[PDB]
């Protein structure tokens, strides 16, 4: 798993896992961006794809999706 | 001036001499309770708001 | 091998004791000395006066006529009285006065149940038009507790809250002898209470919290 | 980015939306209260 | 800070007021400053300091204003101080307080 | 319609109470319905009363009123002026800007309970923990001496 | 780009897309399209001046 | 608190002199009307706390929070974009805390010493947590050095190569060390596969350390490598024992003589001018050296006559804050003084 | 000519730019900046932006 | 007085000799007043029997030098002392190992007298090599805590009594909507093979009931109750 210890909500998925995801940095936000808006489109559209917290916010199970690798991307 | 009255401290009510002759002290860490190793600088000092 | 250890009172004043606890392991002093210094410091139960009320005035920020200090000022002079109460209940105390004169804590009428335990405190001082009428609201509670609101109670605009400070000890210290085949520690409390509770009482309600506290660890 | 190097902060090869030009001005102009005569 | 013109005893003290006796007779009163609002929002607060019957002379405080004390500037408090670093919350300029 | 004095108020109260006569165009549509079909065409008024400000609170003191019914001095086509001030008590808190008389200035971070303070060997606990750091390099060594 | 974006043009002038967000945060709503600065408006009338 | 949840904030303080002057952090709901800002993050923010103030911005967009959350976030930008230096290393109190966690004060209570005759060595332990019982005990000091066997940490280079195979560890793999309990807790800090340091931790080295970290862990590893240093660092800050008195300002001893001996120079200076043989302008450069050499002269000796663990000088030498000039300045001998024209 | 009137000498770049009667092509960090559109760097480069985001077959399966 | 209540204790098993304890939620100031106290307590009062004195025969006065097996004496006085034993005799006992020929000696490999256990047979302990041979004493008795080394042949080693090895605390902040700075508690122990973290726990719950109880006896007087 690794030598890391466990990150605390915020700073997981961690950036070191999700960079090896994507090219940039940036793509990697507009990624996490879009399927978040659109999980929240879905609450108004597919997903959550991941099992979702008590109360989370979208953002959080879209870089926990991108983490898990359940969803594809193009440039 | 100042060192030599250092070393004329008063006692308190109990008459130790609570500070010595170099301004320090001995505290004692009011979390866990062992007193802290070095002796600090303790005194009275003027503060504003 | 462990000898069981005793406790063993010391006294100075009326309200300042020493106290003897040993057999102790080596460097076990310090720390028990400290986690009693900090119940006895904080969370002993006493009594004080929660809110006043002057007939004269509407709010803490004015003067009566002819006593020589403002309200604020009488008001800093009542956080020191030391007081205590068994009704455990709001109780309400009383102060009727005229001058000329001075105004003490033993002019103060308390009523049963509580009693004042310095009545030579100042409180003011009046002249020939100087009338000092007080109602004083006691209750009972522990550690400090900041001056509740006429919002939070249903207060009404005579009511004047004050800052409670409950704690009926004034200074705790102590110190270890360590011995070193066959090595312990002996420790000694020093504590000084108010005239309100003798120092026994102080350190066996510390006690109670304490063991109550370390019962769930078991 | 293979021209320019790695970046600084990252340690990686600089991605590409970078825009070196103004961290290449705020480094140069960050400590210029630092010189004297 | 109250001072006074003319040497005297005083006649009576409250706390809104200190009214003093000059030796040739005549009266004098000096109104304190209760409560009242600065420029800066500070408050301006007097208090009188001298007893009903005392004898002042000219020139000498009778009521400290709100950061006088018996008649010197007493801009802060004397406050037992000890100087050592402490678990960072007096890292860089912070300062801890009891 | 003014507060009253010694009464303590929060962010939002009302201070003053005062209406202003309501602008005509600004009618919404249901507040037109509702005057033409009542008819309650009879003062008419908007709430523009003073509040409490932000962050804002303590007890009144005083109240100082000026009325043009009265003969007060006041500018053109004023006729009412309404003073009221408040006082706090403020304690000592965190953020809040302490120094000495030497230079050497610090907010508050924490104020620890009188137990967590460290103490004499007689159980005195001090009032304030100035790091050490800051005192050597910035060439203010009178606090030591003052101390 | 999208920060610097959402806080120049609907937290500060754009006065259709501040309700707009406001709206949406309302809501629970996704935050719009951000449209075009007043201030730049003003600087084109100012400039035809 | 359930609408802050994982909603990350910007914090800013001008002057924003790079981009390091706006972070993004996670809020966390405290009492008060104070913002608490994070000690490490002050290097970047050029931030004391005399009176600061820092101004907090509300992303509210998908694509602004995930900026935030990936591009601003605070434990992302761990180091200078202008240099590649570390940035949230310990800054100056923990250095103190970690400088005198490490050091090794030879003779200490507890140190090892060898066997003489029917007394063993006592200097041995087989756990480190041997050695922690062995120092809540008054025997065993922290700076004292020892010889541990060490399960749970990573050996350096050359003994990892003598006593094991190359490249190959295992966690629970034994090896005895020769360091002190200090050393040991501050590498027990530092990841598992990072090789044991043994050294003197100046500010130099941990920023080497954390270069290191930075070059081939991950940054999330660092960020929290970081704040386990931090903890370290304060800790044992507030036991290292430096304060400040008028004893611990020492006076140099030879001052008197060697102010006579300088003012002496420059009297016979003065008398050479007094003729007018020597130009005024080189007598102004005369003096100007006469004194700078006297000033030096001052700091030598001021720096011969203090004591190693004076903590005037502990704090100067360790990196923590501030400079020699300064100690020069405060206790011996300022020197020259600048001019309205220089 | 914006960024060059927004920058510094606006009164002499304006006038400049009136008389060759300059098309700014309005494609820069500042411009895009005075205009409120999204900068062309970083998240708001093409590539980046206009990314196209949807689950996998066999994840949508599930 | 007043009236506390909910003052709950979970438990996080991370390993069967080390687990962690949360004691949440605590008034403000208590966690300090529990923390150093526990951990002192589960340091240095607990009964446990552990190793004090030893002799090796085949090399007494080198000290250094042992035939048969390449670990110096230093290195099985380490192997030794971590040797966990449980005895129930107030007097000092002692144990033999003696172990022949090429292979490896475990701890398994002693013949413990009667009272006394070992609980960590398949220690290692030594390797003997070709032509070897070795015959061991071992003093085991009870105590507390930790204590320093204190007859030609004889060495005295350092007796770690402590059933429990590594105990270190930690305090954060959990509270109901108006305070939102009580303390929760945190402690982590590692422990022997003796008992688990859960009873080393209770019994230095029980001390500091009876150290406590002592002072309580003074006065049956009130205090903070509890639910
Ligand atoms: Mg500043």
């Amino acid at each position: 798993s690794g030598g890391y210890d466990t990150p605390l909500g915020i700073t997981n998925p961690p950036i070191d896992e999700l960079l090896d995801r994507v090219s940039s940095k940036y793509a990697l936000v507009i990624y996490a961006a879009k399927r978040a808006r659109q999980i929240n489109d879905y609450y108004n559209y597919v997903g959550p794809l991941v099992e979702p917290g008590l109360q989370e916010k979208p953002l959080s199970i879209a870089l926990r999706e991108i983490h898990a690798d359940l969803l594809e991307h193009t440039e | 001036e100042l060192q030599g009255l250092l070393s004329c401290t008063l006692p308190n009510r109990d008459g130790d001499v609570l500070v010595d002759a170099d301004g320090k002290a001995m505290l004692f860490d009011g979390r866990s309770g062992e007193p802290f190793p070095y002796p600090v600088t303790v005194g009275y000092m003027y503060i504003m708001k | 091998i462990s000898q069981r250890p005793t406790l063993s009172e010391d006294v100075l004043t009326d309200n300042r004791s020493q106290f003897v606890i040993e057999p102790l392991e080596p460097g076990f002093g310090y720390t028990l000395g400290n986690s009693l210094r900090r119940t006895l410091l904080s969370s002993i139960p006493g009594a004080a006066v929660t809110s006043i009320r002057i007939d004269g005035v509407l709010h803490e920020f004015t003067t009566v006529p002819g006593v020589k200090e403002d309200v604020t000022e009488i008001i800093l002079n009542l956080k020191s009285l030391v007081v205590s109460s068994e009704e455990d209940e709001p109780v309400t105390m009383y102060l009727r006065k005229q001058g000329p004169g001075e105004v003490t804590a033993g002019d103060i009428v308390p009523p049963a149940g509580v009693t004042v335990h310095n009545p030579g405190m100042h409180i003011a001082t009046l002249n020939d038009k100087g009338k000092l009428e007080v109602e004083l609201v006691v209750e009972r509670g522990r550690g400090y507790v900041p001056a509740v609101q006429n919002r939070a109670s249903g207060a009404e605009i005579g009511r004047i809250p004050v800052d409670s400070i409950y704690s009926p000890v004034l200074k705790v210290t102590y110190k270890v002898d360590a011995t070193r085949r066959t090595d312990f520690d002996k420790l000694i409390l020093d504590v000084e209470t108010k005239n309100s509770i003798s120092p026994r009482d102080a350190l066996a309600s510390a006690g109670k919290t304490l063991v109550e506290l370390f019962g769930l660890a078991r | 980015a293979t021209c320019y190097g790695r970046s600084m902060a990252t340690g990686k090869l600089v991605d590409i939306g970078e825009a070196v030009g103004i961290v290449a001005a705020q480094s140069i102009g960050e400590p210029g209260t630092q010189l004297t005569m | 800070v109250v001072v006074a013109e003319e040497s005297g005893v005083i006649e009576e003290v409250s706390a809104d007021y200190i009214t003093v006796m000059h030796d040739n007779g005549t009266r004098r009163t000096y109104r304190m400053r209760k409560f009242a609002r600065s420029n800066h929002g500070t408050c301006a607060n007097q208090c009188p300091i001298v007893d009903a019957g005392d004898r002042v002379e000219a020139g000498q405080v009778i009521a400290d204003g709100p950061c006088t004390d018996d008649g010197e500037m007493a801009l802060g408090k004397n406050l037992l101080v000890a100087i050592m670093p402490w678990e960072g919350h007096n890292y860089e300029d912070a300062i801890i307080l009891s | 319609g003014i507060v009253r004095i010694g009464a303590e108020v929060r962010d939002g109260d009302i201070l003053v109470g005062k209406v202003t006569p309501k602008g005509e165009t600004e009618l919404t549509p249901e507040e037109r319905l509702l005057r033409a079909i009542f008819g309650e065409k009879a003062r008419e008024v908007r709430d523009t009363s003073l509040k409490v400000p932000h962050g804002e609170s303590g007890k009144v003191i005083g109240i100082r009123v000026f009325s043009r019914e009265d003969e007060d001095e006041l500018p053109a086509g004023v006729n009412e002026l309404v003073r009221v001030y408040v006082a706090q008590k403020r304690k000592i808190s965190d953020g809040d800007k302490l120094a000495g008389r030497h230079g050497n200035k610090g907010v508050i971070g924490k104020i620890l309970p009188v137990e967590d303070m460290p103490f004499l060997a007689d159980g005195t606990p001090v009032d304030i923990i100035l790091n050490t750091h800051g005192v050597p390099r910035r060439m203010n060594i009178g606090q030591i001496l003052e101390t | 780009a999208y920060t610097l974006q959402e806080l120049l043009t609907i937290k500060s002038d754009d006065t259709v897309g501040r309700v707009k967000v406001y709206e949406a945060i309302v809501k629970g709503e996704n935050i719009p399209e951000p449209g075009i600065p007043e201030s730049f408006k003003v600087l084109l009338k100012e400039l035809q001046s | 608190e359930e609408v802050i949840a994982e909603h990350p904030v910007l914090l800013n303080r001008a002057p924003t002199l790079h981009r390091l002057g706006i972070q993004a952090f996670e809020p966390m709901l405290v009492e008060g009307k104070a913002i608490q800002l994070h000690p490490l993050v002050c290097e970047a923010f050029n931030a004391d706390f005399d009176g600061d103030q820092m101004a907090v911005h509300l992303p509210l967009s998908a694509e602004a929070q995930a900026e935030a959350r990936i591009l601003m976030l605070s434990s992302n930008n761990i180091l200078s974009p202008a240099s590649g230096r570390p940035l949230a290393m310990p800054r100056l109190d923990m250095v103190t805390g970690l400088y005198y966690l490490t050091t090794e004060v030879p003779g200490d209570t507890g140190e090892y010493q060898p066997a003489s005759g029917d007394h063993p060595e006592t200097g041995v332990y087989s756990s480190p947590a041997e050695a922690i019982m062995a120092a809540d005990r008054g025997v065993l000091s922290v700076r004292a050095k020892i010889k541990v066997r060490l399960t749970q940490l990573r050996p350096p280079v050359e003994i990892e190569a003598e006593l094991f195979g190359h490249s190959g560890w295992q966690p629970g793999d034994a090896w005895m060390a020769e360091t002190t309990l200090g050393r040991v807790m501050f590498n027990e800090l530092l990841p598992l596969g990072y090789p044991f340091v043994n050294k003197q931790m100046h500010k130099k080295v941990q920023a080497a350390i954390i270069n290191d970290l930075a070059e081939r862990y991950p940054m999330i590893v660092v960020a929290q490598t970081v704040d386990k240093l931090k903890d370290a660092g304060f800790y044992w800050a507030t036991r290292s024992g430096v304060t400040v008195s008028m004893a611990d300002v020492l006076v140099p001893p030879r001052k008197k003589e060697i102010l006579d001996h300088y003012e002496e120079r420059a009297d016979k200076v003065e008398k050479q001018f007094q003729r007018g043989a020597l130009n005024h302008d080189e007598r102004n450069e005369a003096l100007v050296e006469i004194w700078k050499e006297a000033t030096d002269e001052v700091g030598q000796a001021l720096r011969e006559h203090y004591p190693d663990d004076n903590p005037i000088i502990t704090i100067v030498d360790s990196g923590a804050t501030g400079n020699f000039t300064q100690t020069r300045t405060l206790a011996g001998m300022k020197g020259l003084v600048t001019n309205p024209k220089g | 000519w914006l960024s060059a009137a927004s920058f510094q000498e606006t009164t002499r770049v304006l006038t400049d730019a009136a008389i060759n009667c300059r098309s700014d092509k309005l494609n820069g960090l500042k411009e895009n900046v005075i205009i409120g559109k999204l900068i062309p760097a970083g998240t708001g480069i093409n590539r980046y932006r206009n990314i196209a985001v949807q689950p996998t077959e066999e994840a949508r399966a599930a």
